[PDB]
């Protein structure tokens, strides 16, 4: 059995250089990776090479338009291998940029 | 000094990062299950439910509430609840509502 799109969703928080400053627990069952190693991290550290450019666009665009949706895009797994992901992205403004709230899907199929 | 919550339509927590501990005080199998009207302040919960009918129709843009809720330690705090409807576009889901929390100052 998969997993469908709901079990294949995790949030996550960043601060506006990408590094997370959150990360939902459900991202261990499906990229591996536990939130706490993922702290103070950034993002771009995840990317696959082919899709880093794309990436910074994105982000660029979520900076000027407050939200984003990626295209497909991999995300480096915990012990190998790439996850293909589509991330709708969304800047929490104080009413000045205080973080960016990500929506995560995995496109991947997962198991279970 | 924030928390993330999600919510259904109806304005009741179905998660609720661990951060809220420090924020409003309880923990979150406390906010779980419950309304967020619960813990807000009579004078807002009008405000509240209409700012959750209104957030649905905005198309994935951020709707902010500034509104008083009452902690676990007994005082009225004010939140400005910064949210946005999330629906995976692959399905037809009903939406849900992604909530960032955070305590603010009223001045
Ligand atoms: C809005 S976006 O450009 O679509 C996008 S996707 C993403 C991300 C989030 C993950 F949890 C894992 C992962 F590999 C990348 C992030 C972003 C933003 O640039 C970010 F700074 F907020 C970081």
């Amino acid at each position: 059995e998969f997993k469908g799109l709901d079990s294949k969703t995790f949030l996550s928080e960043h601060s506006m250089d990408m590094k997370f400053t959150y990360c939902d627990d459900r991202i261990t069952e499906l990229i591996g990776y536990h939130p706490e190693e993922l702290l103070g991290r950034s993002a771009y550290e995840f990317y696959h090479a082919l899709d880093s450019e794309n990436m910074t666009k994105s982000h660029q665009n979520l900076c000027t338009k407050g939200q984003v949706v990626s295209g497909q895009y991999r995300m480096l797994a915990k012990h190998g291998g790439y996850v293909w992901l589509e991330t709708q992205g969304t800047v929490i403004y104080n009413p000045q940029p205080q973080c960016i709230m990500c929506v995560n899907y995995v496109l991947s199929e997962i198991e279970k | 000094t924030r928390f993330i919550s999600r919510h259904n339509i109806e304005g009741i927590f179905t998660f609720v990062d661990h951060r809220c501990v420090a924020t409003v005080g309880y923990q979150p199998q406390e906010l779980l299950g419950k309304n967020i009207v619960e813990f807000c302040h009579p004078e807002d919960q009008q405000l509240l439910r209409d700012s959750f009918q209104q957030v649905v129709k905005l198309k994935g843009q951020v709707l902010s509430v500034m509104f008083r809720f009452r902690s676990k330690n007994q005082e009225w705090l004010w939140m400005r609840t910064s949210s946005f409807t999330f629906q995976n576009p692959y399905s037809d889901e009903i939406e849900y509502i992604i909530c960032t929390n955070t305590n603010v100052k009223n001045s």
